[PDB]
Parts: C-alpha cells; sequence; structure tokens
RNA sequence: GGUUCGAAGACGAUCAGAUACCGUCGUAGUUCCGACCAUAAACGAUGCCGACCGGCGAUGCGGCGGCGUUAUUCCCAUGACCCGCCGGGCAGCUUCCGGGAAACCAAAGUCUUUGGGUUCCGGGGGGAGUAUGGUUGCAAAGCUGAAACUUAAAGGAAUUGA
C-alpha cells in the first residue's frame, strides 16, 4: 500500500524539469537539494518527494520517460555512450532492385549501375485470406 | 515544380525511390488517389506514378517555402516510423516538430501550456494523425500529408502519393522535402549533392540498435 | 420504438419461414429467429476417460462424439445464459465470441 | 415514366450545382430545354454547352459556373396573363433585383423582363436565380 | 483592466495593426478573445437578456436547478450576436452569456426593396434560418415598413440594424431557444449568399498573420 | 453593391472559393488560403511572389481540396502539363 | 396539393369538399344536430323561470360548493 | 379419414382461492376432395412509375474479358477455383450528400431556394369501429358508419433519477 499521490508525483516532475543538473542517484544529497530549492511544509512529504525524484532520475538514463519532457536534454543524455556510424547505414554493395523496378527505372534513362543487380520477379500469389 | 529542366527528376532520385520502395502502394485503392497511380500488379499491389509523386513533392515544397516565418510550419508524426524524420526535418529547415502523441486541443484550447497556432500542418499519415487534420478544420490551416494509396483525402490540401508504411520510404520522403525547401530558399546549391545522407531520417528499432551496439563492440 | 434494423431475425426477402420447436420448451419460433447452437461432446465426460481408456479391449480406439443441434426460443436462450443483453452500440457487433481453448 | 423532360433537365443541373460539379450531362434534349439554357446563358448562370447529336433525342453537356442558386420548373404550365407577372415573380423569385421567370410567349421563350418590354403574356415554364 | 492577449490576432488588434473587424471577417479567423470585439465596437454595443430559463437534473436526492441566460447583442449598424450560457447562479449565467454573444457577432448584409436610393435598409434577398423544428424566413419590405415580426426576432433584427423586414416563422416558436437561433441563422446567412453583385472575380490580399509575420516574432514568443 | 449614385455601400466583399465559386462566410473556420511560392526560371530559387488560392469549407471536408488545388496549380503553370 | 394536372379542378374541389367534414368545428356548425341539441337553439341569451336552487360540489383539487340554480 | 397433437370437457396437484400456469386423459379440430367466409402486428408498421445526388467490400442469376490451378490425359473444348468489368435482384458496412422532434434513413434525400405523373387516406383524447339504415353470408361475421354527451390533455423521440 505504497502508492504515491498526485501531490508527491507532480512535485517530483516539476523539481526535476527546473533543477535536473543538481539531483542525482543518491537519495540523501537530493533530499537536501529538494529541502533547499523547494519550500515544502512537512518532513514526511519532503522525504516522499525526494524518494520519487531519485526513482524518476534513476530511469531517465534508461530512456523513455513520458510525463517529464526535457526532450533534447534526454536526447543529449542518450548522446553520451554513442555508437556513431563511421561508415553509415546505406554505404554498401550491389542492391536488390526488382525486375519490375527496372522497367519503371528505364522509364528514366537508367538501365543499370555499378551496384545494381536485377534478381528474379515474384512467383505465385498467397496474399488474400479465405472469406470464412 | 514543372515545365522547368532545373526542377525535373535528376540522375539519382529514382534509384533512391525504387531502393526505398516508395513506388509500392497498398492492396486497396482510395477513389480520390486513382489519378496518382500507374497500374495494379498480379500480386495485388498498386504501382504509384513517380513523376506526379515528384510534382506533388515540389508543389508541397513551394507551399512550405512561401511561409515567411519558418517557425510556424508545424510538422507531425505519431507512428514510430516518422518520429525521427520529423525532428531531423524540423532541425534542418526551422519548423516546429510534434513527434508522438498530439494532445487534442493545442489549436482550439488557448488555456493549454502546449498551445501552438501554426500556419501550415505537415502530416505523415492521415489515418494515424486523424486528430490534427479534424482539429485543423476549426482554425483556417492548410495541410500537406504523406498519403498512401488507401489514405483518405478528408481535409488534406496537398497529398504526396508515397509508401508511408515503410521505414526507408517515410525517412526518404521527409529527407527529399527538407532538401527541396532548402534548395528553393538558397541554403543548398541546385547542382551539388546535399552533404547530409538520407539514412539520418530512418527509424532504428530497439532490436537493430542492440545489433549496432554489438557491431561497434 | 424500432430496436433492431433486422427485426431480431435473418428474414429479408421471404414473407414466411417454417416455424421450429424450442428444445427446452416446445414453443413454435421461426427457423431464422431461433438461437441455434452446435454441441460436439464425447460420449464419456473427462475423468471417466482414463477409466474407459484402460478398461477397453481395443488398443487405440478413438471413442465417438455425440453431435446435437440445439434450437432455443429467445426466452430459453436468455434464461439458460446462451445470449445476454448488450450495450446499445455493442448490440451491433455480429462477430461470434472468441473460442481458442 | 418521363412525362416532363424540362423538369428532369433542371433537377439534374440543380443537383450537379449543389454537389459542386464543373459540368453535367442532360439526357433527352429538346428545343424547349436548349431555348431554356440559352436564356440562362444569356444572363450568365451557365457557361457554354454542347448538344451531342446521336440519331435519337440528343444529349447536352453544360459547363456549370458556381453563380446559380436554384433553377426550377413550374408544372403545370399555367396561362400567365401580363397583369399576373407581378404576383407570380413576387412569390417565385428571391428579390426584385435578380432572378428571372422564363415563360413561353408567341414571340418565343424569354424572361418576365422582355415579356413586359414587348407587352406579351404566355405560359410559365420555370425560373432561375 | 490591462489586456495581455493569449492569442496572435488579439495581439495584432491591441498593437493598432488590424484597424477594422471586416479585415478579420474577410479571412474568417475564429475570434477567441472577447476584448477584440470590445476594442472595435466598444461604446456602441448594447446587451439585452431575452430569457432566464431554469433547467433541472434529477440526482440521488432532489434536483440540481441551474439557470440558462439567452443574451442578444450588437451595435444598431451592421453587427449582431446571440450567446447562451448555463451556470448555477443567474449573475454568472448573464455574464458568460454576454461574453459568448460578443465572440459570435457577425456582419449583417443590408440591401434595398426595388429603387436603389439612400442607404441599405432591408434584407438583400429572401433568407431562411433553421434550428430544431423552428423555421424563420426573412422577406425584404419597402422603406419605412418597420419589422413586421414576433417580439423575439424583432429585437434581433432591430439590434442587427435592419430598418424594414417581413417574417413568416413556422414550427414550435414558443421555444425561445430555437426561435432567436433560427433568426440568428437567417441574419448570418445574408453575407454567405451569392447575388449578381458579388460576381466580379475576387482579388486576394495578404492574411493579417502573413503581412504582420515580422512583428509577431518579437512582440510575444 | 452600389446605389443609383455609385457609392460602394455594403461594408465589405467576402472572398470567393477558387474552385467551386461559393463565397467564404465570416464564421467559416474550415476554409483555407494557401500561398504557393514562385521559382526563378534559371536559378531554381524563390523570387518573392506566389499564386494564392482560397478554398471553401464544404470542398475541403468533401475531400476535393487536393484535386482542386492541383487543377488551379496546373492552370497557373506551376505544375507541368504532362504531370 | 398531390394531383397537379391542369384540369384536375373537380378532383381537388370534391376531395376538399369531402375532407372538410373531418374538421370538428365545420361539422359541428354545418350538421343540424349541434343546433338541434343546443338548449338556447342558437341564441345569445334566453329568459327562463327558476324552479329550485342547487349546490354543485366543485371538481378536484379545488374544494367548494357552487351557487347554481335549476332554470 | 382418423397416426400425432389438442379449444371444449373429465380429473390430479399447487394456492388463502385456481374456474389458470404444471401433469394423465380427451370430443370438435388438425389431414385429403368439394362448396363457403375475406380477415391478421396480411409489417419494411413505409403505394406505384420516372430522373438525379458519395465510397467500399461481398453475394445470387446472365453476359463479357484475363496469368495461373485441377478433370476429361489428347486436351481443342466444356465443368470446379482464381482475378476484374457490365446489367437486373436480396442484403451489408461507412461519411458532416442532405434531411429529421429525434431514434435514425443513400432514402424517410434533391422542401419557405416550397410545382415530374397519379391512386388511397389523416385532422386533440374519448364516446366507438358503438347505434342506426343499406348491402354480402346458411351461421359466425364482413364492407360502409354517425350523434348526444364527457374531457385538458392523450401521445412521439431522447435525457437524468428511482
Ligand atoms: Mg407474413
Ligand atoms: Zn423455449
Amino acid at each position: 500500500g505504497r502508492v504515491r499521490t498526485k501531490t508527491v508525483k507532480k512535485a517530483a516532475r516539476v523539481i526535476i524539469e527546473k533543477y535536473y543538473t543538481r539531483l542525482g542517484n543518491d537519495f540523501h544529497t537530493n533530499k537536501r537539494v529538494c529541502e533547499e530549492i523547494a519550500i515544502i511544509p512537512s518532513k514526511k512529504l519532503r522525504n516522499k518527494i525526494a524518494g520519487y525524484v531519485t526513482h524518476l532520475m534513476k530511469r531517465i538514463q534508461r530512456g523513455p520517460v513520458r510525463g517529464i519532457s526535457i526532450k533534447l536534454q534526454e536526447e543529449e543524455r542518450e548522446r553520451r555512450d554513442n555508437y556513431v556510424p563511421e561508415v553509415s547505414a546505406l554505404d554498401q554493395e550491389i542492391i536488390e532492385v526488382d525486375p519490375d523496378t527496372k522497367e519503371m527505372l528505364k522509364l528514366l534513362d537508367f538501365g543499370s549501375l555499378s551496384n545494381l543487380q536485377v534478381t528474379q520477379p515474384t512467383v505465385g500469389m498467397n496474399f488474400k485470406t479465405p472469406r470464412g | 515544380s514543372g515545365a522547368l529542366d532545373v526542377l525535373q527528376m535528376k540522375e539519382e532520385d529514382v534509384l533512391k525511390f525504387l531502393a526505398a520502395g516508395t513506388h509500392l502502394g497498398g492492396t486497396n485503392l482510395d477513389f480520390q488517389m486513382e489519378q496518382y497511380i500507374y497500374k495494379r500488379k498480379s500480386d495485388g499491389i498498386y504501382i504509384i506514378n513517380l513523376k506526379r509523386t515528384w510534382e506533388k513533392l515540389l508543389l508541397a515544397a513551394r507551399a512550405i517555402v512561401a511561409i515567411e516565418n519558418p517557425a510556424d510550419v508545424s510538422v507531425i508524426s505519431s507512428r514510430n516510423t516518422g518520429q525521427r524524420a520529423v525532428l531531423k526535418f524540423a532541425a534542418a529547415t526551422g519548423a516546429t516538430p510534434i513527434a508522438g502523441r498530439f494532445t487534442p486541443g493545442t489549436f482550439t484550447n488557448q488555456i493549454q501550456t502546449a498551445f501552438r497556432e501554426p500556419r501550415l500542418l505537415v502530416v505523415t499519415d492521415p489515418q494515424a494523425d486523424h486528430q490534427p487534420l479534424t482539429e485543423a478544420s476549426y482554425v483556417n490551416l492548410p495541410t500537406i500529408a504523406l498519403c498512401n494509396t488507401d489514405s483518405p483525402l478528408r481535409y488534406v490540401d496537398i497529398a504526396i502519393p508515397c509508401n508511408n508504411k515503410g521505414a526507408h520510404s517515410v525517412g526518404l520522403m521527409w529527407w527529399m522535402l527538407a532538401q527541396e525547401v532548402l534548395r528553393m530558399r538558397g541554403t543548398i546549391s541546385r547542382e551539388h549533392p546535399w552533404e547530409v545522407m538520407p539514412d539520418l531520417y530512418f527509424y532504428r528499432d530497439p532490436e537493430e540498435i542492440e545489433k549496432e551496439e554489438q557491431a561497434a563492440a | 420504438t424500432k430496436k433492431r434494423r433486422n427485426n431480431g431475425r435473418a428474414k429479408k426477402g421471404r414473407g414466411h419461414v417454417q416455424p421450429i420447436r424450442c428444445t427446452n420448451c416446445a414453443r413454435c419460433v421461426p427457423k431464422d429467429k431461433a438461437i441455434k447452437k452446435f454441441v460436439i461432446r464425447n460420449i464419456v465426460e473427462a475423468a471417466a476417460v482414463r477409466d474407459i481408456s484402460e478398461v477397453s479391449v481395443f488398443d487405440a480406439y478413438v471413442l465417438p462424439k455425440l453431435y446435437v443441434k440445439l434450437h432455443y426460443c429467445v426466452s430459453c436462450a436468455i434464461h439458460s445464459k446462451v445470449v445476454r443483453n448488450r450495450s446499445r452500440e455493442a448490440r451491433k457487433d455480429r462477430t461470434p465470441p472468441p473460442r481458442f481453448r | 415514366v418521363r412525362m416532363n423532360v424540362l423538369a428532369d433537365a433542371l433537377k439534374s443541373i440543380n443537383n450537379a450545382e449543389k454537389r459542386g460539379k464543373r459540368q453535367v450531362l442532360i439526357r433527352p434534349c429538346s428545343k424547349v430545354i436548349v431555348r431554356f439554357l440559352t436564356v440562362m446563358m444569356k444572363h450568365g448562370y451557365i457557361g457554354e454547352f454542347e448538344i451531342i447529336d446521336d440519331h435519337r433525342a440528343g444529349k447536352i453537356v453544360v459547363n456549370l459556373t458556381g453563380r446559380l442558386n436554384k433553377c426550377g420548373v413550374i408544372s403545370p404550365r399555367f396561362d400567365v396573363q401580363l397583369k399576373d407577372l407581378e404576383k407570380w415573380q413576387n412569390n417565385l423569385l428571391p428579390s426584385r433585383q435578380f432572378g428571372f421567370i422564363v415563360l413561353t410567349t408567341s414571340a418565343g421563350i424569354m424572361d418576365h423582363e422582355e415579356a413586359r418590354r414587348k407587352h406579351t403574356g404566355g405560359k410559365i415554364l420555370g425560373f432561375f436565380f | 483592466k490591462e489586456w495581455l492577449p493569449v492569442t496572435k490576432l488579439g495581439r495584432l488588434v491591441k498593437d493598432m495593426k488590424i484597424k477594422s473587424l471586416e479585415e478579420i471577417y474577410l479571412f474568417s479567423l475564429p475570434i477567441k478573445e472577447s476584448e477584440i470585439i470590445d476594442f472595435f465596437l466598444g461604446a456602441a454595443l448594447k446587451d439585452e437578456v431575452l430569457k432566464i430559463m431554469p433547467v433541472q437534473k434529477q440526482t440521488r436526492a432532489g434536483q440540481r436547478t441551474r439557470f440558462k441566460a439567452f443574451v442578444a447583442i450588437g451595435d444598431y449598424n451592421g453587427h449582431v450576436g446571440l450567446g447562451l450560457k448555463c451556470s448555477k447562479e443567474v449573475a454568472t449565467a448573464i455574464r458568460g452569456a454576454i461574453i459568448l454573444a460578443k465572440l459570435s457577432i457577425v456582419p449583417v448584409r443590408r440591401g434595398y426593396w426595388g429603387n436603389k436610393i439612400g442607404k441599405p435598409h432591408t434584407v438583400p434577398c429572401k433568407v431562411t434560418g433553421r434550428c430544431g423544428s423552428v423555421l424563420v424566413r426573412l422577406i425584404p419590405a419597402p422603406r419605412g415598413t418597420g419589422i413586421v415580426s414576433a417580439p423575439v426576432p424583432k429585437k434581433l433584427l432591430l439590434m442587427a440594424g435592419i430598418d424594414d423586414c417581413y417574417t413568416s416563422a413556422r414550427g414550435c416558436t414558443a421555444t425561445l431557444g430555437n426561435f432567436a437561433k433560427a433568426t440568428f441563422d437567417a441574419i448570418s446567412k445574408t453575407y454567405s449568399y451569392l447575388t449578381p453583385d458579388l460576381w466580379k472575380e475576387t482579388v486576394f490580399t495578404k492574411s493579417p498573420y502573413q503581412e504582420f509575420t515580422n512583428h509577431l516574432m518579437k512582440t510575444h514568443t | 453593391m452600389q446605389s443609383d449614385a455609385g457609392e460602394f455601400v455594403d461594408l465589405y466583399v467576402p472572398r470567393k472559393c477558387s474552385a467551386s465559386n461559393r463565397i467564404i462566410g465570416a464564421k467559416d473556420h474550415a476554409s483555407i488560403q494557401m500561398n504557393v511560392a514562385e521559382v526563378d526560371k534559371v536559378t531554381g530559387r524563390f523570387n518573392g511572389q506566389f499564386k494564392t488560392y482560397a478554398i471553401c469549407g464544404a470542398i475541403r471536408r468533401m475531400g476535393e481540396s487536393d484535386d482542386s488545388i492541383l487543377r488551379l496549380a496546373k492552370s497557373d503553370g506551376i505544375v507541368s502539363n504532362n504531370f | 396539393g398531390k394531383c397537379r394536372g391542369l384540369r384536375t379542378a373537380r378532383k381537388l374541389r370534391s376531395h376538399r369538399r369531402d375532407q372538410k367534414w373531418h374538421d370538428k368545428q365545420y361539422k359541428k356548425a354545418h350538421l343540424g344536430t349541434a343546433l338541434k341539441a343546443n338548449p338556447f337553439g342558437g341564441a345569445s341569451h334566453a329568459k327562463g323561470i327558476v324552479l329550485e336552487k342547487v349546490g354543485v360540489e366543485a371538481k378536484q383539487p379545488n374544494s367548494a360548493i357552487r351557487k347554481c340554480v335549476r332554470v
């Protein structure tokens, strides 16, 4: 029976969006940050807010948090352990290009290319669904 | 868009289209998208006429360029496919992206914090974004849409007849619109290939990024 | 007021359809209006299977099924909980409910 | 069966206009229809039209503009006296400014304005405004 | 009393850049700020409550009687609007009714009966307005006829600015909700009706957003 | 809309739909006005002029605003006549 | 009007002539019986001799006696 | 002619009472041939003929065209499937065609912007489909069909409660 109410959750999302750069993984430090930055009128409410702040922020890193949108910021956190393309997606060899592509392809002046090979056109049609 | 040797399809765009699979419609036809189609296969798929696709793409590019404040051209995609392509388009041109979940009321509810008043809507699929179109009928707001063969043209003012189901096709179609907007403005030259690769716009699904994470290590 | 576009039956271009007797009652209802069910049960139940499986002379005898075609009047169909009342909009859905396992 | 041909011609124009078509097909053409449509055109409610000529009753393809509100027939063809043009065009037409009642006189088929001009009665066919 | 506008049109109005309500009606922009109306036709507009109407919903114990105020508005020179508002208190209902009436004011077009001399006094042609069962037909009348009509549409046609008009209402006109709405549909239709006067090919000018795009970048983000 | 004198007397003139020739009313919020850019013949760059088109609310929700814009553009010589 | 032929005059007239009898007020006037049954016999007032006084008990929610007189 | 079932009726139970529901019997009838009667929620509760105004997928009959599959193994050619087109029919789904008090209806649309042709028929609720006269039928009854008098509502669709 530990469901946080809208008060604790909304306060947590507003605190992160305004002060992302101070709050961290440690509960005790960002308890003290939330204490200072937010004039919260009770100690049990401060602890529950601080508690949920170091749950939201401990999942911002993992990725797709919905309610809180520092959007380019989550994107720039995504851009840290980057697997950047040295040779990017479509820098490749001969391309599979449908013999019926090749009739619509020489409907221009293109008949061929270095990395164009014309494979085999489609055989048979198992496509529709019996009407039962 | 047409009657100009400058603007006609050059010696790359077709192989790019035919590689992406832009020319492949659905199995069903909408009665208002008959004019944009060439012929139906045995296999039961419609082949889109790339020349009119191209003419619609340049007329769309004109309508986007004509806006003086590039800020208020709202670009939208709710499906997984277009959510990157719209952010890349918007970052390139200066448009205002809404990638994933358009909240109903951002045009007619002035009280909302996320309340825009854009001057030209651009949508990736009328079926997916049936909410911004119908909400763009309450404020005087012309629309561009990456319309498939079966996508309805209700409240759609420029339908770009493409294959908006495929990842490579959507990404390429957004890339080609972005490039044309900048070419027509005079940011990029007409004759030299744009130094951006069209693969920046494609949807990298979490399984294939796990593979690319593995591939680099 | 008109409740169902088709008047609770599958009659469109006739005028007369021979009536049929409810299995529970013996009420005469039109053949097309009657709630039909096709029941395919084994002659023995579930737990009696293993008793009659091993107390049988034949090795690998697939014992037969009893096939019963039940007609109900609307009264019996609702009472025996074959059909129930539905939402004003959800009444329209003709798709038979899912049988998977 | 087809008892009034002008009635169906004007109803098919009216539906085509409302629906927002650029042109319409009238099936069984006649002198009275062509003479009705020339009166319409002369004020400029329809554009040009081309009467397609098979070896039967012809067909008419009328170039519609979007400046016609209503074109309606009056059956039966009542004997409108000259002193009755006012009390007809009072309740048929929208205003005293625009709209016309074409009526078949001895002179030909023409509107209430020219029937008053030449001092002639006749029979009401229809109205356009 | 200070008005800090939450819309883009409301901004352009307050900065003295749009200088008539016709430059908004021309472009069919949805007016969502009430202060735009109170800026242009500020001192001119006159309110009048047509009726306060109590409506009751049956709940667990007893009714919930809440009130419903029909408010006609408009300067007596070419603008009229009708606003309905429903709230728990009659003070709140009348206030919100005046505001909703203001947001929905329209240009009434006026023409002549026959001789085309003086200023336009009556309805340009015959117009019909429909709401539920009620049907209100406005017919043009000769000069100094007055408004030959029922008291509800009379005071709507008075406030619109029409001097002379015949009417012929049919249906359950006792319903003051639909009677006044059918009248408002009829008046509003006067300018969405094509006559041989509006035949000259339209010459398109620039939208107030397009023309003052340069200003809206720096005045508010 | 002038009297016997010739003073233009009605308070404004409503725009007419470029397609259907209907007039776009004061509270017609489903109408549009779309400026299509003009290209310089040789350079392929935006001049600073455009071919504006107004369209009625009924035409849009019918779904002919697309084919209507197409015909207007094709007539103005924006879109190629082969297409 | 339903039938619109240029010599359907006896039809439209005879139809209306028959259908006016279905009007309650028209029939109550044009048939004799209403006048034949009316105690006044189609007159404004009438003189009559009082033969006794009568207390008529009023209808529902109203509760009183009415000072009627038999004439 | 009489198998089944079953108004009437004979009981047996239940019930405060049961002249009913439930159960065992059961004549007329139910079936066939020949004379009548002419009515049903005889319903699409929706006259008929004609024209015009969106889209989609199927379906039954006829035609027409086309990769391919299977039988006649010799497959010309017919039959069974497959993909589309045309015309008539029973229906369905969908939409701001449009209408409507709405429920809803591609007709119940093209209606104050009112007129394609024509037949029947309605006028607040009762009294009353009663009285009376006529006519049809062996009888039951059918078709036509008022008045005095009484009355401020009866009613239709949809909403929120109980
Ligand atoms: Mg029957
Ligand atoms: Zn039963």
